[PDB]
């Protein structure tokens, strides 16, 4: 079985940077190596074939080289739309085998999130469960701490985060933290707070609501 | 222009069967090798099978030999994948792709195969309602569905800017949930109408929901 090993496995790089990504074939696959770009939740786009050749339509900042065991994809000048996972592929031998992919992240300047909190709808309390949502809008970098307090008491495990993909223009992220509690249990308490700690905030920012007002 | 239209994916129980089809147009279909490539959620690309241009040689990933059959119909320009004895590792998005000068020159948008004994459950759609405000946000929660995926639209797709539809998170209950949110001028609120257009085709459910307190 021919292994294709890509390095690095992920990387963060600024608009304008020159990005190089390698791919080592487990043995001599000569020049029978192709490269693909995949934006998340979308079909791959073919970039390079026979190691060094630009498939139709692909911008000239993309280019490939290598032979035998060792292969390179370069993006000479990263654009903000170029975040994606990049895969190499050998097809010298069956089975055809892909590298594990290199996820390329756009590095940008720090951007503080805008925070919002959403009480559960009565439309949902009418249903026995309760979802409180805290939104972190358009920030960079990805890493953030969302802490839920109820009547001020840090919660555990009744929380779940999800993060969007990088914005194709300004490279920011958005994030939601969901807190789930019982109808019974949401209404045994008053103040609902999610507290946000992010590089772009001097101090943690809290958005709150009282179950009443 | 190359078009590759996959279908036939869906929920199927372990040990079951599905047939995938890939309707090609805009290229001399029968001149080219055709392949299925798959991607299990969160994972990389994996070559499944290839059928030569004339139909006469087929190559399979070891994992699928004896369970999957790749085949093609020159009179309908369609590639097929008859998949039997389905197991959890077959869960993936399946893409078809011709080989021209490059393998996988072009890729379809994929069709999702989910191998599970769990049952199709449709979502609930709850407001995330706006609001001393500044210029605040709103949205919808799409709660407790299976299988993946749902689409969310704002104002039948007329609202595009500043929409974030978060990736689905799998809950403890085995059900998925997500939120779609949007930001908007505080003014717009009294006069403009905001409705999220949720579609869970796996259940043929189709909910359109307006928001505010």
């Amino acid at each position: 079985d021919i292994q294709m090993t890509q390095s690095p496995s992920s990387l963060s790089a600024s608009v304008g940077d020159r990005v190089t990504i390698t791919c080592k074939a487990s043995q001599n696959v000569r020049t029978v190596v192709a490269w693909y770009q995949q934006k998340p939740g979308k079909a791959p786009k073919t970039l390079i074939y026979l190691a060094s050749n630009r498939h139709t339509g692909v911008p000239s900042r993309f280019s490939g080289s290598g032979s035998g065991t060792d292969f390179t994809l370069t993006i000479s000048s990263l654009q903000p739309e170029d975040f994606a996972t990049y895969f190499c592929l050998q097809h010298w031998s069956y089975p055809l085998t892909f590298g594990q992919g290199t996820k390329v992240e756009i590095k940008r300047t720090v951007a503080a999130p805008s925070v919002f909190i959403f009480p559960p709808s009565d439309e949902q309390l009418k249903s026995g469960t309760a979802s409180v949502v805290c939104l972190l809008n358009n920030f960079y970098p990805r890493e953030a701490k969302v802490q839920w307090k109820v009547d001020n008491a840090l919660q555990s495990g009744n929380s779940q985060e999800s993060v969007t993909e990088q914005d194709s223009k300004d490279s920011t992220y958005s994030l939601s933290s969901t807190l789930t509690l019982s109808k019974a249990d949401y209404e045994k308490h008053k103040v609902y707070a999610c507290e946000v700690t992010h590089q772009g905030l001097s101090s943690p920012v809290t958005k709150s609501f009282n179950r009443g007002e | 222009e190359v078009q590759l239209v996959e279908s036939g994916g869906g929920l199927v129980q372990p040990g079951g069967s599905l047939r995938l089809s890939c309707a090609a147009s805009g290229f001399a279909f029968s001149t080219y090798d055709m392949s299925w490539v798959r991607q299990a959620p969160g994972k990389g690309l994996e070559w499944v099978a290839t059928i030569s241009s004339g139909g006469s040689y087929t190559y399979y990933l070891d994992s699928v030999k004896g369970r999957f059959t790749i085949s093609r119909d020159s009179s309908k320009n369609t590639l097929y994948l008859q998949m039997n004895s389905l197991r959890a590792e077959d869960t993936a998005v399946y893409y078809c792709a011709p080989t021209t000068v490059v393998p996988f020159a072009y890729w379809g948008q994929g069709t999702l195969v989910t191998v599970s004994s769990a049952s199709t459950k449709g979502p609930s759609v709850f407001p995330l309602a706006p609001s001393s405000g500044g210029t605040a946000a709103l949205g919808c929660l799409v709660k407790d569905y299976f299988p993946e995926p749902v689409t969310v639209s704002w104002n039948s797709g007329a609202l595009t800017s500043g929409v974030h539809t978060f990736p689905a998170v799998l809950q403890s209950s085995g059900l998925y949930s997500l939120s779609s949110v949007v930001t908007v001028p505080s003014s717009s609120l009294g006069t403009q109408t905001y409705i999220c257009n949720v579609n869970h085709k796996p259940s043929n459910t189709k909910v359109d929901k307006k928001v505010e307190p």
